[PDB]
């Protein structure tokens, strides 16, 4: 029993069980399958789901909150979506939310704070200008509906399933997609991502109480700019970064922790230097490990040469 | 291919 290889899937966790859904490979993986990885025993189980099963998608944005799985956005065979689903862990339910939803998009991030799911950025269609924030077209998408990056922040209030947008202060990060978000306390961190012609190395956080954006400028050596990397809270003071894809299209296998209190990056030694990954997933276990799954070992933009993986990589940190 | 555009 083992899930097929894939990139752009989602993985979420309760610290013990890792739930894996979707993604594509060299196209989309079966929509009705939900793969569960037991972090303690190392075994996989597959279960088939029912209800309002979402279309097979890559680049969806998922979270696990009290064993309830929430899923937003993604890219299916007919384009991007802004649908919102939940799965209480065998039956998917599509939730018809109130308020103005975000624009249809994929490759974004989410912070969880109390009752709120807070989504940021991503890549998709031109919004209705009702949305506030900025959207910038990817000029090359006109040559293959045009799409672009956004820096939007949206709240889905799980108390009422109503969409809204906070008024924020400070300088938001530029629009971006394939960035990584991580939450610690009331701070929603975001690192790197793709915007225009760069895969970036900037680090910000949004205060989830005051809605104030802050840019972090760590002292000393910082990880190379990248997208399609993972960033994972592993303590109340450390974010674990792995892998990704550079501006110059290099697949990455370096691992770092960002120490929040010291505002310092620390490069992490590990046995997987020859196993670079991008568009993988990463989940923190209760025993201090980061469980990496899936993703692609080389440049996935060369589709016929793409090396998608179904390997589990375990980082003990 | 369209799913990986924009990253």
């Amino acid at each position: 029993a083992c899930p097929a290889e894939r990139s752009g899937h989602v993985a979420v966790s309760d610290g013990r069980h890792m739930f894996v859904w979707g993604g594509y490979k060299s196209f989309y993986l079966p929509r009705e399958e939900l793969w569960i990885y037991n972090m303690e025993t190392g075994r996989w189980k597959k279960i088939n789901t029912e209800g309002d099963v979402p279309p097979s998608m890559s680049g969806s944005c998922a979270v696990c909150v009290d064993r309830v799985l929430y899923l937003f956005g993604g890219h299916h065979s007919r384009g991007n979506t802004n649908k919102f689903y939940m799965l209480d862990s065998l039956q998917w339910e599509r939730i018809d939310c109130q308020g103005i939803p975000p624009s249809s998009k994929d490759k974004l991030g989410v912070w969880v704070y109390k009752n709120k799911l807070i989504f940021f950025g991503g890549y998709g269609y031109l919004p209705e200008d009702k949305v506030l924030g900025t959207f910038e077209f990817d000029e090359t998408s006109f040559w293959n509906h045009p799409r672009g990056w956004n820096d939007h922040v949206h709240i889905l209030d799980t108390e009422t399933f109503t969409w809204s947008q906070p008024i924020t202060t400070g300088k938001a990060p530029s629009p971006r997609a394939a960035h990584a978000c991580a939450t610690v306390g009331n701070r929603g961190f975001v690192f790197g991502g793709r915007y225009r012609d760069a895969r970036m190395n900037d680090l910000h956080y949004l205060n989830l109480d005051t809605w104030e954006w802050n840019e972090l400028i760590p002292q000393g050596i910082c990880p190379v700019g990248r997208s399609w990397h993972s960033l994972t809270p592993v303590s109340s003071d450390h974010l674990f970064l792995f892998g990704g894809f550079t501006t110059d299209k290099q697949p990455l296998s370096d691992a770092w922790t960002y120490c929040i209190s010291k505002n310092e990056w620390i490069q992490f030694n590990h046995p997987y230097t020859e196993k670079p990954r991008l568009w993988h997933t990463a989940c923190a276990s209760d025993e201090g490990e980061v469980i990496v799954f899936g993703g692609c070992a080389n440049n996935l933009l060369v589709h016929h040469r793409a090396a998608h993986s179904n390997e589990i990589l375990i980082f003990s940190v | 291919p369209p799913p990986m555009a924009g990253g």
